This record gives C-alpha cells, structure tokens and sequence, in this order.
C-alpha cells in the first residue's frame, strides 16, 4: 500500500501558503513532515487529513483517488488521524471509548469485538484503568487510550499531529516505542511535529517543507547533510 | 453506543435549555401580569393559573427551539473537544450522527403533536374563560390610590390601599348621588364613617353597604370542515407544526460546524435567527391561509424549503 | 497615559455603537412584526411601518443599558482573548483604571440617553401616536378639599362642562357650582359663563373664580408617567404635590428615570468585572450569551421591583436603587478578587 | 537585588498541586524553572507572576514583601512578564505599542521618551517595521517588539513563559542572544519552558520541580548529574 500526494497548494487571504507540495509514503514506513513553523507543513498535513479543503493537487492510494472524498470517506479507506489536543470522549468510559469505534466495524461481531477490545486493552496496558472516565485519566494513559481507539478502526495509514508536544524526555522513549509498535503492526505513520530532533530519530524518511514547497527529502542523515535545510531551518549546528 | 452518548447529551442539554427559556419567557409574562395586577386590572391571585394554562402554548414554541439549541450546543461541543475529528477519522460522518438521533426527533415530534392537538387548545380554552371572568371587573375592583378611576357611571377616589386590595381610606364616590367615607372595605363594599348626598338630600352613616375562539376549539370539531379558511388554517397549523422538530434537527445538523477557537456558542445566534425566520414565515403563511389567499398546501412547502436548503447545505 | 486609554476607549466605544445599531435594527424589526397583527382598514402595513420607525428613539433609549453592557463585554473580550489585558496589568496598569476607561466610553451613551429622554422622545412618540390614531375629556381632579370635573379641556385654555364641589374641613358641603364654558385668565384663575351655584339656588351670566388647573399640564394627563420626559415629569409632579397628592406611579417613574445613568454605569462595571473574573478565558459566544442573560435579568428585576413598589407600601426609591447598589457591590467585590 | 520565594503552595479541586516550592533569583542571573509537565512548575510560575492567587508562602524583594500585592503592584515594583501567546496590541502600531508603555513612566518626559523609543527600536532592529500594525507582523519581529515593550517599563526581573515554544532551531540562537542581552542589561530572567535542552544551555541556575516540590537545584551540570531528575524527569540518556 502506497499513499501518494502530488502538487498540493492552498492559499489564505490571497496569499499562497502552500505551493506544489508532494511526497509519498508506504505502509510499514515512518515518514516525517517537518519544516519551519508556518511554512506549509501544518497546512499540508491538514490537507492530507481532510480538515482543510484542497485548492489544487491530487491524492492517490494504490490507484484509488482520494482527491474528492471527504474526511470520513478517506478514513473509511484506511486513513486514521490522531490530533494533538485531547480527543478522548470526556463522559464515556475508556472501554466504552474503544468499543464505540469497534462497533463501527462491519466485519466483526459481538464476540470478536469483545476479544479485540481485550487485546487492545492488554496491548496498551490501560486495562487496569478500563472502567474510569476519559476526563479523569492522566496524559500518558489518555494518549495511549486515544491510540488504541484509533487502531480499533484498523487504519492502514496513521497521521499523527505533534505526538511529542508537552512530553517530558522520560516519556519520549515510551512514545517512540508506541510509534515503532504501530510500524511493526504494518501501519505507515506520517508524523508532523515541531520537535525535529526526536522526530528525525525514528522517521525512516523525511520531507522538509519551506516557503510552501518541499526543499529536501531522504533519510534523516541525508536531511542533516543537506546544506539548504541547515541554512534555512536547522542552522549551522544541530544534532 | 455513540447513539446513547449523543441521545443522553442532547436530552440533558435540551431539557436545560427548555427550562431556561421557559423561565425567561414566562417570567417576562408573569412580570407583565404582575404589573397589570398592580394597576388593579387583574386579580394577583389568579395570574399563576394564567401562567399554568398558558404553559402548553409557550412550550409549543420553546420545545422546537430548545431542541434546536440543544443539538447546536452538543455538536459544537463535539467539534470543540476534537471528538468530531476522531469520529470522522473513524468513518462516522456528521450526517451519520444526525441520522442516529432520528428516534429522539420522532419522540420530540410526538410530544409536540400532543401539545399542539390536545394540550394547547385546552389551555387556551381555560385561559379564555378565565380572562372573560376577570374582564368584568369594575368599580372598587379597579380603584387606585390617590387617583380618580372612572368606570361606567361610577367614579372612585381612594387615598390609601393595603398590600391586599382591601381596607380603602379617604373614599369619594360619584355617580347625581355622591358618597364620602373615611374608610371602606370590599360589589358588596362596607363603608365606615361616611356621608351621602343627592344632587337636595343629605344623610349620614357610621356603617353602610354598597351594591353597585378558533385557537381554543378542540381538534375533534376541527378535523373536518376544511372548506372554511379559518378552520383550514388552524388545523393545518396543528397538523404541520410538529415537523418543525425534524426541520430543527436537520438544520441544526447543517449549521453546527464550528472551529475550536470560535467556541461552542459561536453559531447559536445566526442559527437561532434562521430558525426564527422559519417561525416567522410560518406565522405569516398562517395569517394568509386564514384570509383565504395562499391555501393550506403552503405549510409543508415552506418546511420543505427550509428542509431541502439544510439538506443541500450539509452536503457541500 | 493616554495611548492605552485612547485604545481601550476607542475599542469599547466602537463595540457599544455597533451593538446599539444592531439592537436598534432588531427591535424595530421585531416591533414591526408585533405591530403587524393589529392592522385595520384605516391602519395599513405602511402606517404600521411608519409608527414603528417613529418609535425608534424610544427603543434606542430603552436599549442603551443592555447595549452598553454588551459593548463592554465584547470590547473587553476582544482585548482579553488577544492577551492585551494581561500585558496591561504586567506594566502596572490596575484593573480600576481599565474600568475607568470603559466608564469614560459609557458616559457617551449616558449623554445620548439624557439627550433622547429630554429632547427627542417626547416628539417622535407624539408623532407615532398621531400616526397610529389618525386636549383631554372627562378629567377629574382635586384641589385640597375641592373636587373638579371638566368634561372637555382645550390646551389653548378652554373648558366646557365644568363642575366644582367645595367641602368644609369636616367634609360638609361648602358649595357646589356648574358652568358651561370657561377661559383661563391669570395663574390660577378662570373666567366662566353660566355659573349655576348652590351654597350652605344661584345663577350668574359670567363670573371669575380661582382654580389651580393650568393649560400647561393638560396634555400630560393622557400620557403615561413613564413616557414623560424628566422636565415634564418633574414639573407635573411639583404642580400636583403643591396642589394635591402625587400618585405613587409618578414617584416610581421619577425614581426609575433618575437612576437610569447609575444603572447603566453599574451594568458596565458588572460587565468589566465579569470579563476580569468568571468570563476570563471564555469563548466570545459564551461571553455574549452571558451578557444577554445579565441584560434580561436586569430588565426583569427592574420591572418586577417597580411593580412590587406599586403594590407595596414603602417608597419606590428602595425598590429601584436596591439592585443598582447590590450589583455595584458585587462588581466591586469581583474586581477585588482580580 | 534578590527575589526570594518561600514555601509556595496551591491546590485545585481539593488536590494540592504545588507543595512547599521555594527558590531565589538575582538581577543579572538567569534561573530556569523546569520539571515534568503539570508537576508544579507552571502553577508556581503563575503564582510568582500574580495570575493565580497564592494559598500559602511568601515573596520578598530586598526586604520588601510582595506577598499581598496584586499583579500590577508587583509590576510597579519591577517584575515584568512575557506571556507565551501573542500579546502585541493588535490594532496599535509597534511604535505606538512601545510608546504606550513609555508614557506610563513617571520619571521621563516627551523628549527622553522619544529618545528611549528610538534606542529600543534600534536595539531590537525592528525600526524598519515601526509603522506597521502589530497584527500584520511576523512571529520573530512580533516577539522582539513584545520584549522591547516589556523593557520599556524598565523591569528589574523578567519572567518569560515558554520563550522557545514554536521556535525553529535557526531562531533559537537569536532568542538565546536576546535573553543574554537582557542579562547584560542587568535584568534577572526567570524562564519557564518545556524545552529543557535549550533552557539548560543558558540558565546559570536551575530548579527542578516534581510532585509539587523542588527536587533539585544548582548549575545545569549539577542538574544533569542529579540521579533523581534522571530517574523521574530526564531519563537515563540526555
Ligand atoms: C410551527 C410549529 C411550532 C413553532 C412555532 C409555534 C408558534 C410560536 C408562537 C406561538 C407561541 C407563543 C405564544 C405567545 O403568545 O408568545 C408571545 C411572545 C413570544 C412570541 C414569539 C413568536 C414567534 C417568534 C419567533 C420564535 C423563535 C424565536 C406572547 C405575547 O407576545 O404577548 C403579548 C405581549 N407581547 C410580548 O410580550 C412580546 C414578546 C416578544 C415577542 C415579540 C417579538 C417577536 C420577535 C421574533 C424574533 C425573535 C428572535 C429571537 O415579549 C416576550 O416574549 C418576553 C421576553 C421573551 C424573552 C425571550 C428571550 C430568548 C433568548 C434568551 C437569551 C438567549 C404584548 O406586549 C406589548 C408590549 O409590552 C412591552 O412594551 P410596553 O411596556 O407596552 O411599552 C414590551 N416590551 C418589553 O417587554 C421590553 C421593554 O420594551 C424593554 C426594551 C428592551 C427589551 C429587550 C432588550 C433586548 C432587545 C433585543 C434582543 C436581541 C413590548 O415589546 C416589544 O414591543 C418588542 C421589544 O423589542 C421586546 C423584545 C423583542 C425581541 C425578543 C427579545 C427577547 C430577549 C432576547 C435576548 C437574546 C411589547 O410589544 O402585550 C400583548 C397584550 O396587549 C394588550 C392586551 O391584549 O391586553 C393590548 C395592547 O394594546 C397593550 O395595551 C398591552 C399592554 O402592554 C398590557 O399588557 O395589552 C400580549 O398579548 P398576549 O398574546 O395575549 O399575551
Ligand atoms: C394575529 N396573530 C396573533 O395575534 C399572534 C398569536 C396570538 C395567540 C398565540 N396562541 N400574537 C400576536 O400577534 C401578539 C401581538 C399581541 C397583539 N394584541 N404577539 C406577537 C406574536 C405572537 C405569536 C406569533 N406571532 C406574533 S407577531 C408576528 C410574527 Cl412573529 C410574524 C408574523 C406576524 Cl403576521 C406576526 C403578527 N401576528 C400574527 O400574525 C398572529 C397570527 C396568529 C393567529 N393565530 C395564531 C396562533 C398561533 C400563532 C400565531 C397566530
């Protein structure tokens, strides 16, 4: 499975914020979408997710065009999305939170729905807090519950918005382990984040967007060696 | 499960909004009635009965508006707390969530039909009867302190009046016949320390005694006789009003989108003014249907115009 | 210290003006919709529209308090959500100074309220009444121990079908008289024709006598106490008090009129305290909704206490100024919490 | 000049979020207030600034008690504050933005007010954009204008809230240079930020707050060597 995005463009207030952004991603591959703040990475990410209507470009998923499909139709095709801000259903139980999305699956029945809920709870180690409301859980456990809920829909590509925001160095390792678990599950992860240092540590392929266009691409080492990103984005000294 | 979540949220918020709007509107009307009683034109003891009898008629308006505002608030909260984002990302669309609430919309439609077809005519019949009973007030019933009150051939002036409308002081009464009295207490009215004059005859007394429609008709009568434009208009307004619940549901679904920064309450005012546009169009198409100009068919059509307009808007 | 003051005053004044315009338009529209149910053969839709349009100054005058409230809410919400009040405080500018600037903004609305009440409303209201209907009859009055009835009175200074009864201090008839026509001559005295009289009969072709009725206040009788301007209300109340007993409704009108600017300022202060207090870090929609609720609550409380003043014994001053003082204290306390 | 904070405590929803937080700072000294997110650093910082009423503790500035003084009174004593989010007056010109705070100074007159405005504009290199509105300026220039406006009040201690949030690695050097310029000006800077790596690079003294109490203090090297912060906050690697 390969998600290909070609020649995206978007303008606000008669100013072209994004101009000819393009890249490709594959299942089981971690791709980073980085760049200077407000230079196009965030808008391009939201164009891929579907929150913002596209002004130009195309999106394909194995010869299946997602250009005109709405957000939920893309999600039905296998594109899950994890927002930066809290998104757990506040007044629903965590078990209820996961089961709500499990019930949307047409290819499951009650018994295997319950079995999948049990496996997700055990996998994310949130089983002991399964009976508590989402509004009364800590940040890390809430994020793990959100990720389990997202996986409940069986997405093929997961688009993460700022997974390392507000995360102390102690929990960055746990989040990296979680992302690597998603990779091992066969889900291609598209991460967008301000914390470039930790994002480049795991991403197998990275695209740098500046001035609304992609200026660099390749492995993190290739990105660090690139002179243009150093000049405009990373600076002379970075590791 | 998501259906029970949405239903619980919508019912709770809609009941809160219905209670709050009921409080606002009929507190305003209660204050107006209290002022009227303060002028002696109405018995302050029965105005609570008036509010109780007019309950159904104000609920007829509040329940659609309350349900609409509740739906708007619930979906605005869903958008603000990013729950709508994950629901969309799980394959559940906004229109799907709106459709999941159809049983609740049918329940509210049934409730409003009960209010429209039985409770509202009964309330407005009782209210009309009570108002007719209260409208025959005259003489000392309308007396005001330090003022001249004229009704029929009678005119009354009183210098003081207690918290209850009793125990008058400095009473002057004019027809030919004239009466003065140091005190009085209420047509059987006692007068204490008083004098009587004829205009020549004079008399004194330590104690003396004076002695001076379609909107309420039941649906049972109106279900037929459609040939008459007034009954046609009323019965059409009872039959086709309940579907404002469905129109409110679908238009709230159409207009509910709002970004987190804008807030939960951002799009309440424009949406409420669109709904009040529907209400006004309907309260107009009624007036006409009555004067035999537009015809009954205009009721569902108007709804359809506000229905389709929403259905298209939600699918842009 | 004028640049920050100028900025705050400009923002808040523009918010108030925009809110005032919007509310005036909405009230005109709603009043027309309400006055579209009383159409008659001689009263068409165009006549109703003209009647509502002529009533616009009155609606503006009645909307100024809530208009100022919502304007303060919106202006200070724009300032706060942009994190301008936090930096304003962080440079040493106190909360009370910002409230003072907002009160400077609201004084324009107070002045406009005075101008409308004393100059504009009594004219456009009369025009609207003339339009709707198209200088008093059957007027009873008292002068101490005398009772007077005038079947017709003309503000030009004429009376027709006069009857007068004069009583003794012990309420015994001192005299009675009738007259066909009468004409004011000097302050407190009228000539009249056909003076039938009886004393404790008599007739006269023409005779003068003293009664306190004056052409100046004849037209005021048919007008409600609330709709009278402050000058007219004060003059009429002084006349009535000096010659008879002033009704309690006129006292209620006087106390409600005198307390209007204080009500406006107190409501603005409550708005500012709410912005600095509970409504800090809230969506502008929620701020607007809470402002509307505060406005409705204030109007309902004012009306209810005015009526309770009429029903109950003590003076209307308490019933009118209690909410103002209580809301001022509540706002001051909420400002003390910072 | 030394700002001393002793035994702060604050509770929300009957839960003690901050318990016995204390530290000290001096003019011309950069102090970092770091720790796990939501562990007390943010609440303690806001208690020092004045946004949140204090439930316990005391604050002193050279034997002058700031405990009961309100936010603006503290600011009058020399405590400036730079919020994380945008705070430039949206509809006022940048020159007007600085002049508004300059006019609040009682010890200046028109001529030297204008001279100070000129020096601040030249110092922060925002002179060429002096005539544009705040709402129509870029992030870096807006932040520099905010810092110049804060300096216009002549604060003795500047409390910065997340100065490195949303800042690319290229501009982190410029922000560090700006902070060092404030230090050279004699203004003690109290920085609170999530980005511990860049904060420890410049801060001369750092306090780590965990579980609502201060668990470590000293130079950044001493903090990195501390075993407790490594166990709970920084992790085995860093
Ligand atoms: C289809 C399926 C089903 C769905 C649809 C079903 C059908 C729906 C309709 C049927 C059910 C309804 C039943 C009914 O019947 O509902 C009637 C009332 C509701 C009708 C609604 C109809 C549908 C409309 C669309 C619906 C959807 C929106 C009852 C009734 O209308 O009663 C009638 C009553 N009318 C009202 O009260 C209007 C009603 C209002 C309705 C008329 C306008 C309609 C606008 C429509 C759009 C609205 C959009 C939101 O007020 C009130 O609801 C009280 C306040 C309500 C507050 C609500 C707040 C909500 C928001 C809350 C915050 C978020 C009427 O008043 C007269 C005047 O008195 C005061 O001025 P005066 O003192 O005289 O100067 C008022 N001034 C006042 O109150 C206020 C003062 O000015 C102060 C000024 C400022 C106040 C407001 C400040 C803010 C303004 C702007 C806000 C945005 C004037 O206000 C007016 O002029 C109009 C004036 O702008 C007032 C406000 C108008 C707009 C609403 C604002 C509310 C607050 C919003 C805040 C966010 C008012 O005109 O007296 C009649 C009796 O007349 C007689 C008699 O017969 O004895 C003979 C007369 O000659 C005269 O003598 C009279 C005498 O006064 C003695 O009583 O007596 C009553 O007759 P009744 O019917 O027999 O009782
Ligand atoms: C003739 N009318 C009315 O008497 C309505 C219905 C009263 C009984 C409701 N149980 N009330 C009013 O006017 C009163 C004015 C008091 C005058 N003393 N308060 C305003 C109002 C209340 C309810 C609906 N609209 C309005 S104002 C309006 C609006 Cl919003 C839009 C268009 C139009 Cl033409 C009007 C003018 N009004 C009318 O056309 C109604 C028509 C009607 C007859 N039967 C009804 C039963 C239910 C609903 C409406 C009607």
């Amino acid at each position: 499975q390969t998600l290909c995005i070609k020649h995206l463009a978007k303008n606000y207030s008669k100013r072209w914020v994004v101009k000819d952004v393009s890249f490709e991603m594959q299942s089981g591959q971690i791709v980073g979408l980085l760049g200077p703040n407000g230079a196009g990475k965030t808008t391009s990410f939201y164009m891929v997710v579907g929150l913002v209507r596209m002004d130009k470009g195309e999106i394909h998923l194995d010869n299946l065009d997602l250009s005109d499909l709405a957000m939920h139709e893309r999600a039905r095709k296998g594109i899950g999305y994890l927002p930066q801000e809290a998104s757990i259903f506040r007044k629903l139980t965590i078990a209820e939170n996961i089961m709500a999305i499990l019930e949307t699956r047409k290819d499951l029945n009650k018994q295997q729905r319950q079995q999948r809920l049990q496996e997700l709870l055990n996998d994310f180690k949130i089983t002991h807090i399964k009976d508590s409301l989402g509004m009364s859980v800590s940040g890390g456990e809430r994020r793990r519950a959100e990720i389990a809920r997202a996986l409940a829909a069986d997405p093929k590509f997961m688009l993460l918005d700022e997974p390392f925001a507000g995360v102390d160095p102690i929990s960055v390792g746990d989040i990296k382990d979680i992302i690597r678990n998603l990779k091992d599950r066969g889900i291609g992860v598209l991460i967008t984040d301000h914390n470039v240092r930790e994002t480049l540590a795991i991403c197998e392929h990275a695209y740098i967007v500046s001035e609304g266009a992609v200026i660099a691409e390749g492995s993190p080492q290739d990105i660090l060696e690139n002179e243009q990103v150093r000049k405009v984005y990373l600076g002379d000294d970075f590791t | 499960i998501i259906r029970r979540y949405l239903v619980k949220q919508v019912v709770s918020t809609s009941l809160v909004v219905i209670a709050l709007l009921t409080l606002i509107m009929m507190g305003g009307r209660l204050i107006k009635y209290f002022g009227v009683a303060a002028q002696g034109r109405l018995d302050a003891g029965v105005l609570f009965s008036i509010i109780g009898y007019r309950m159904p008629e104000f609920l007829t308006l509040i329940l659609p508006l309350g349900f609409f505002i509740g739906l708007m608030l619930v979906f605005g909260r869903l958008y603000v707390d990013h729950e709508m984002a994950v629901l969309n990302g799980s394959g559940i669309s906004r229109i799907r969530l709106g459709q999941l609430l159809i049983p609740l919309a049918l329940v509210f439609l049934v409730i409003q039909g009960i209010l429209m077809l039985w409770m509202t005519p009964w309330g407005l019949r009782q209210f009309d009867q009570l108002s007719s009973s209260q409208a025959v007030r005259t003489g000392f019933d309308l007396v005001r302190p330090k003022e001249f009150i004229s009704s029929g051939p009678y005119t009354i002036y009183a210098g003081d009046l207690s918290e209850d409308r009793k125990n008058l002081k400095d009473i002057f009464f004019y027809q030919d016949v004239m009466i003065l009295a140091k005190e009085a207490t209420r047509n059987v009215v006692d007068l204490i320390q008083g004098r009587r004059y004829e205009i020549y005859s004079q008399a004194e007394f330590q104690r003396y005694r004076l002695r001076l429609k379609v909107e309420a008709l039941p649906s049972s009568k109106l279900w037929n006789k459609w040939n008459d434009p007034v009954i046609a208009s009323e019965m059409g307004w009872r039959v086709f009003g309940p579907f404002t619940i469905v129109i409110a549901l679908m238009m709230a679904v159409a207009l509910c989108e709002v970004s987190p920064r804008q807030g939960r309450y951002y799009r309440l005012i424009p949406a409420i003014f669109i709904f009040a546009s529907l209400i006004v169009l309907l309260i107009a198409i009624r007036t006409r249907i009555s004067r035999d100009e537009l015809g009954v068919w205009a009721y569902p059509a108007a709804l359809a115009v506000y229905g389709i307009a929403a259905a298209l808007f939600s699918r842009k | 210290r004028r640049i920050v003051a100028k900025h705050v005053t400009k923002t808040t004044a523009l918010a108030m003006l925009g809110t005032t315009i919007v509310l005036v338009i909405l009230q005109v529209l709603f009043t027309y919709l309400g006055e579209l149910s009383n159409l008659k053969a001689d009263y068409s839709a165009w006549q109703a529209f003209l009647y509502v349009l002529w009533g616009a100054p009155r609606y503006l005058y009645e909307i100024l308090p809530i208009s100022a409230l919502i304007g303060a809410i919106l202006g200070l919400g724009t300032l706060a959500s942009n994190s301008e009040l936090i930096v304003m405080r962080s440079v040493g500018i106190s909360l009370w100074r910002i409230v003072g600037w907002v009160i400077r903004s609201a004084l324009v609305l107070v002045l406009l309220s005075f101008a409308l009440s004393e100059w504009v409303v009594p004219y456009t209201n009369e025009r609207a009444n003339s339009v709707k209907s198209h200088e008093v009859r059957g007027y009873w009055s008292r002068e101490g121990q005398r009772f007077i009835y005038v079947d017709y009175a003309n503000s030009q200074g004429q009376l027709k079908r006069i009857q007068v009864v004069d009583f003794d201090d012990n309420y015994r008839l001192k005299s009675v008289t009738n007259a066909e026509q009468g004409q004011f001559v000097k302050d407190g005295q009228w000539l009249l024709n056909h003076s039938q009289q009886m004393a404790i009969l008599a007739n006269a072709a023409k005779q003068p006598f003293s009664l306190a009725l004056q052409p100046k206040y004849v037209h005021m009788v048919t007008i409600d106490p609330e709709d009278l301007s402050f000058s007219q209300l004060v003059s009429f109340m002084n006349y009535m008090r000096e010659y008879s007993q002033v009704p309690k409704t006129y006292q209620l009108a006087f106390w409600k009129k005198v307390a209007s600017p204080f009500a406006l300022i107190t409501l603005v202060l409550v708005a500012c305290s709410f912005i600095f207090g509970p409504l800090r870090q809230q969506s502008m929609g929620f701020r607007l909704v809470i402002a509307l609720f505060i406005g409705l609550g204030f109007y309902y409380l004012q009306d209810f206490l005015g009526y309770a003043s009429l029903v109950y014994n003590p003076s209307p001053a308490w019933f009118v100024l209690g909410p103002i003082v209580l809301m001022f204290v509540a706002g001051s306390y909420l400002l003390y919490r910072a």
